[PDB]
Order: C-alpha cells, then structure tokens, then sequence
C-alpha cells in the first residue's frame, strides 16, 4: 500500500514486486525439500535435454533464485 | 672440487682408515668429478623418459619427479634409482618421487601473477600467486 516511490522502468517496477512475495517465500523455503525444488527448476527449463548428469555438486544460494511456481509443489 | 687437502694430509687419512679396517692392506684413494655424477644422473632420467625437475645448491642436485605416473613409469623409475645409488651412494644427488592427484583437484583458475581459483561459480579465492 505504500505509494512512497514511483518507478522510472520495467526492472525497477519488477523488482519492487518481486521482493515484495518473499515474506511467502521464506515461509514455502522452511518446509519444502530443496531436491525437488531443484529438479522442477531444471525441468521447466529445457535445459540439456531435460536431466544429465552434474559432476561437481556446488550450491548457489539457490534459496533466494527458486520460482515460487517450482516452491508450491513441493511444499 | 669440494674438498682441499695436501698429498700428506690424504696418507694420515689412508692410514687412519687402514687403522679402523684391520682386514684390509691397504686403503686406495680416488678423486671423483662432481660434473660426471649429475650428468650420468640426468642422463638415465632422460634415457627413461621420465618427466622431471632439476634443483641446484651449493653443495648438492636434488630431482623431484611428481605427479600421475603409470604404473610402467613407477617400475622403471624404481629400478633405475636403485642402480644409480648402488654407484655413487646417497650424499650428493637425491632423487625424490611423489604419487599425487592433479593439481587443485579439478577446480578452474586464473594461472597469471594474479591468478585465483574459483571454488565454484560465482565464488572466487584469491589464495596466492600461481
């Protein structure tokens, strides 16, 4: 409900937006298992053909990158 | 080169000996060269095609062979080492042989006066020179 500032463009809109969903998505993060978050996030992407093997296992902060829309089914 | 003593000084020296050993007649000395035992040295090395280093002191040449070798190259090497010293002894020249993995495991890096390796992407490690 603030109406304190006014957006000069495209990104500076979304991302007033967007971290605006992540009090919910803290909540989603706290009770979902973050394997599957990560396999849906690898599928909607059609990255690779879809699944391959990863050598090396390195970890992104992957919880702020994750879509709610990858969240929900988790949780 | 490495040692400065007079004909006299060296006949104490063959009668000192003679005197430790009381089965031996008599104790014959010989001056060796430095250069002829580093070179017979790096020569069997090359003659086994093994890949090596080589480091000079004042008073010694030591050869660090390290990394991934073949099972073949452990053989060779092995061999090769153990008839050299049965010659020229151990004071001089030192052989040392080192198994180990690839260097830094398999991470990438940046190998310049400036260089770092990246633990992973975006994270960098600024350790040292490379």
């Amino acid at each position: 409900e603030d109406e304190d500032v006014t957006f000069n463009d495209i990104s500076s809109l979304s991302k007033h937006v967007d971290e605006g969903l992540d009090g919910y998505r803290d909540y989603l993060i706290k009770y979902s298992d973050r394997e599957l978050v990560q396999f849906f996030e690898n599928a909607q992407l059609k990255r690779q053909y879809g699944e391959e093997t990863e050598t090396v296992k390195r970890d992104k902060d992957e919880i702020e990158k994750p879509s709610i829309f990858a969240l929900l089914p988790a949780y | 080169q490495r040692n400065t003593m007079s004909k006299k000084e060296l006949e104490v020296l063959s009668q000192k000996l003679r005197a430790l050993m009381p089965y031996a007649d008599s104790v014959n000395i010989t001056l060796m060269d430095d250069v002829t035992a580093a070179g017979q040295a790096e020569a069997g090395l090359k003659q086994q095609a093994l890949p090596y280093s080589r480091r000079n002191h004042k008073g010694g040449v030591t050869f660090v062979i390290q990394g991934a070798l073949d099972d073949v190259e452990i053989l060779r090497a092995r061999q090769f080492v153990d008839s050299y010293y049965r010659t020229w002894g151990g004071r001089y020249v030192q052989f040392a042989i080192e198994l180990k993995d690839d260097w830094l495991k398999g991470r990438s890096f940046q190998y310049g006066a400036e260089g770092y390796i990246k633990m992973s992407p975006g994270h960098w490690y600024f350790p040292s020179p490379l």
